[PDB]
Order: structure tokens, then sequence, then C-alpha cells
């Protein structure tokens, strides 16, 4: 998990090979590509209480909101199964209204 | 003149060799410290450890 | 010897010690240059901070570069430089990288980590607001991100006070 | 020719307080690195030498 210890990018695995007075490591890693922008909010108000994502991030393509992972675009509908609630939404800065 | 110049030559050569060896030791120490610094820069600035 | 034919002629029969000495010193110098270059040249592009700075209340003025000074160095770097303080066959060679270039690398690293987080260390830099990056960083140490969003102002105040204390301690 | 070296390409990432960037595809990369581990073992006499 330590960054840049074995190759550039997120480390997947490695393979060793011999050399006349040393060793050669082949590092297999993972690199993302083809990004977009979308729009973001930190929490969502509903019925006067604030919801946060269990794991992921809120995005919107312009009209509707979804939850995704942080390393690969895969929208899903926002549900009580993948969000958790904590307190009324009067303190958080950047809250948006949705269902 | 060759005798006295030879005495001076051997003395100065010995001093120079001593200086060079000390420099080599110090350089090795500095290189170790800089390797540690590079590791810290990679692991604590570009990510969370 | 110092510009004497007799001394050089006498020394000529001692072998090739001096070639070895020169080789050792040259190796040391090359190692020094490669060493600093390896430490500081970590990024591939020179990132720049946006002109408008609203990082959720956090204040990075004392570490961001100052366009007023020609050195384009920050406050802390200037405090550091002012605190740290002939020819008989020996010379001093200049370093390959000037101080301006090192300051530029430092600014690039700092802008990249402020704007994109840790994403720019792997592939292409990805934008993200600072508060959400800090929420991720709390989530990474076993504290739910809920905690950050109800204590944003207090956390920002603590961070600013700590930075001020550091600058005062150095000064 | 001689000149002043260029540190690298310069870009300004479009920071904003309500926008992110999420990847939509990936690539897999294999790199190599080389490390020396040993050198030749040598021995030298005295009387045969000096
Ligand atoms: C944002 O995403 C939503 C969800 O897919 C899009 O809404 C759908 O769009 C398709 C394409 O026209 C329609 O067939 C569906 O009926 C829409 N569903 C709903 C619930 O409206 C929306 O078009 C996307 N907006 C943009 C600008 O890309
Ligand atoms: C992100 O920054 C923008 C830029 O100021 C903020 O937009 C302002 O929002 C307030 C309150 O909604 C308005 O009174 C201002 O008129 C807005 N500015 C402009 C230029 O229209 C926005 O609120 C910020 N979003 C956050 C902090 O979540
Ligand atoms: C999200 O929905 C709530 C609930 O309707 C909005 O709160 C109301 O806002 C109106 C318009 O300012 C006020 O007249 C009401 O008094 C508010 N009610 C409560 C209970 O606070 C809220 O404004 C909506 N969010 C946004 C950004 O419009
Ligand atoms: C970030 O902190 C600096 C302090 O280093 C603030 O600079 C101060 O600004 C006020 C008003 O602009 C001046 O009266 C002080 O003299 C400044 N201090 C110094 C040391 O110059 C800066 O304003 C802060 N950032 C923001 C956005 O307020
Ligand atoms: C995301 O949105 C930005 C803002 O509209 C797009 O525009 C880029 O903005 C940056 C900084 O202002 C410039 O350096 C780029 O040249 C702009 N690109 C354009 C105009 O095509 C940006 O393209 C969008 N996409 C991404 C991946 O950032
Ligand atoms: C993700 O990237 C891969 C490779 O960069 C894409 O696969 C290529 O797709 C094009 C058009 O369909 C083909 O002509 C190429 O031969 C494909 N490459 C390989 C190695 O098979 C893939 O389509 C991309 N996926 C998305 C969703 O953008």
């Amino acid at each position: 998990k330590r960054v840049d210890f074995c190759g550039k990018g997120y480390h997947l695995m490695s393979f060793p090979q011999s050399a006349p007075h040393g060793v050669v490591f082949l590092h297999v890693t993972y690199v993302p590509a083809q990004e977009k922008n979308f729009t973001t909010a930190p929490a969502i108000c509903h019925d006067g209480k604030a919801h946060f994502p269990r794991e992921g991030v809120f995005v919107s393509n312009g009209t509707h909101w979804f939850v995704t992972q942080r390393n690969f675009y895969e929208p899903q509908i926002i549900t009580t199964d993948n969000t958790f609630v904590s307190g009324n939404c009067d303190v958080v800065i950047g809250i948006v209204n949705n269902t | 003149a060759e005798v006295q110049i030879d005495r001076l030559i051997t003395g100065r050569l010995q001093s120079l060799q001593t200086y060079v060896t000390q420099q080599l030791i110090r350089a090795a120490e500095i290189r170790a410290s800089a390797n540690l610094a590079a590791t810290k820069m990679s692991e604590c600035v570009l990510g969370q450890s | 010897c110092g510009d004497s034919t007799e001394c050089s002629n006498l020394l000529l029969q001692y072998g090739s010690f001096c070639t070895q000495l020169n080789r050792a010193l040259t190796g040391i110098a090359v190692e020094q240059d490669k060493n600093t270059q390896e430490v500081f040249a970590q990024v591939k592009q020179i990132y720049k901070t946006p002109p408008i700075k609203d990082f959720g209340g956090f204040n990075f003025s004392q570490i961001l570069p100052d366009p007023s000074k020609p050195s384009k160095r920050s406050f802390i770097e200037d405090l550091l430089f002012n605190k740290v303080t002939k020819f008989n066959g020996l010379t001093v060679l200049p370093p390959l990288l000037t101080d301006e270039m090192i300051a530029q690398y430092t600014s690039a690293l700092l802008a990249g980590t402020i704007t994109s987080g840790w994403t720019f260390g792997a592939g292409a830099a990805l934008q993200i607001p600072f508060a959400m990056q800090m929420a991720y960083r709390f989530n990474g140490i076993g504290v739910t991100q809920n905690v950050l969003y109800e204590n944003q102002k207090l956390i920002a105040n603590q961070f600013n006070s700590a930075i001020g204390k550091i600058q005062d301690s150095l000064s | 020719i001689a000149y002043t070296m260029s540190l690298g390409a310069e870009n300004s990432v479009a920071y904003s307080n309500n926008s992110i960037a999420i990847p939509t595809n990936f690539t897999i990369s294999v790199t190599t690195e080389i490390l020396p581990v040993s050198m030749t073992k040598t021995s030298v006499d005295c009387t045969m030498y000096i």
C-alpha cells in the first residue's frame, strides 16, 4: 500500500527475474483514464435530516443525483441501504435538497 | 633538492589521501540521509501513510 | 607542486594516485547532483493554484509562493534562508539546479496536493474540493466523515493557529 | 546549442468548490526496475605481490 514503493500507480503484483549480478522486478499496476467533471455535494437533506454516503460520493449529471465509487464511474440510485443519517441538516455547508 | 622535495611530496600526498577518504565517508552518510528524505517525500506527501 | 617543473618531474614516478583522487571527487560531485535531482523531481508537470482561494476556510498564505519577491519564495522559506549562514588549487563547482528551480518544484508539489489530493501522484490530477478531501483523510484513520462536517470551523481555526505558532517558533 | 532547461509542461487544474473528476476507464501498465545485489569475490596475496 505504500505509495510509489513498487511502480507508478496502484500496485497490483510483481514478478522477479534474475540478472548476472542482480535482480529485475516487473511491476504490474493500475492507472485510471478518461475522466469527466460532474457536480458534487457533501450531504443530502431529506425530511429534515442529513444523509451521508456509506462508501462513495454523490454526483449529478445535471438533472439527477447518484452515488458512485471513488475510482470508477458507476452511478446508482440513492437509497437508505447505501447511505446513513446523522442529525438534522442545519450545520453542514454545501447541503443540497433531493429525495 | 630531490631529497627535500621528496620529503615534502610524501607528506603532502599523505594529507591529500586522508582528506579524500574522509570526504568519501561523509558522502556515503549524506546519500543515506537523502534516500530517506526521498522515501518520506514519496510516501507522506503524495499519499497518506 | 604549484608550478614547478622539478616537483612535477619527481612526482611523475609515483604512479597514478592523482587520477584516482580526481575520479573519486568527480564521482562525489555527480552523486550530489543526482541526489538532489532525485529527491525533488517527483512530478512531471508544473501545477498552478487558481487565482481565487476558498479552501473551506483553511488559510495557506504563509506557505504559498509570494509574487512580490523576485525569488518567488514563501514566508517560511525566506525565514529559513536568512537563518542558515581562497585559491590554492581548489575550486567549488555550482549546483546544477538553482534555488528558483527548487522553489518551483516545491510550489508544484504543494499546489498539486492542495488541489487534487493524492490522485495526481498516480495518474492525471483530478479536481476535488478541499473539505471532501479532508473528509476522505479522516475516513482513512477510523473516524467517520460525519465528524468533520460538524466541526469544520473549529478544525480550520486550529490549523491556522498551529501554522502561526510554527512561523513564530522559527522566527 | 545551449539554453536554460525547462522543468516541464505547465497546466492549471480547474479547481472549484463543487466539482470533481471521476475516471471512466483504466489501463494496466508493466514497468521494470533493476537492482544489483553482489560483486565479484577477489583475494590477493602479499609475498607474491610485493
Ligand atoms: C442524467 O441521467 C439521467 C438518468 O439516466 C437521464 O435521465 C434519463 O435519460 C434518458 C435519455 O433521454 C431517458 O430515456 C430516461 O427516461 C431518463 N430518465 C429519467 C428518470 O428522467 C438524464 O437524461 C441525464 N441528463 C443528462 C443531461 O445527461
Ligand atoms: C462555492 O463558491 C461559490 C462562490 O462564492 C458560492 O456561491 C455563493 O453562494 C452564496 C450562498 O449560496 C451566494 O450568496 C453567492 O451569491 C454565491 N456567489 C456567486 C458569485 O453567485 C457557493 O455557495 C460555494 N459553495 C459551497 C461553499 O458549498
Ligand atoms: C430545501 O427544502 C427545505 C424545506 O422546504 C427548504 O426550507 C424552506 O425554505 C423556504 C425558502 O427559503 C423557507 O420559506 C422555509 O421557511 C424553509 N423551511 C424550513 C423548515 O426551513 C430549503 O430552503 C430547501 N433548500 C434550498 C436550497 O432551497
Ligand atoms: C491568512 O493569514 C494571513 C496572515 O499571515 C492573513 O493576512 C493578514 O491580513 C489582514 C487583513 O487582510 C492584515 O491586517 C494582516 O496584517 C495580515 N497578516 C500578515 C501576516 O500579513 C490573511 O488575510 C489570511 N487569509 C484570509 C483569506 O483572510
Ligand atoms: C471540466 O470543466 C472545465 C470548466 O468548464 C472544462 O474546461 C477546462 O478548464 C481548464 C481550466 O479553466 C482549462 O485549462 C481547460 O483547457 C478547459 N478545457 C476545455 C475548455 O475544453 C474542462 O474541459 C472539463 N473537463 C475536464 C476533464 O476538466
Ligand atoms: C476503455 O479502453 C479500452 C482500450 O483503451 C477500449 O477498448 C478499445 O475499444 C475500441 C473501440 O471499441 C477498439 O477499437 C479497441 O480495439 C479497444 N481496445 C482493445 C485493447 O481491445 C474500451 O472501449 C474503453 N471503454 C470505454 C467504456 O471507454
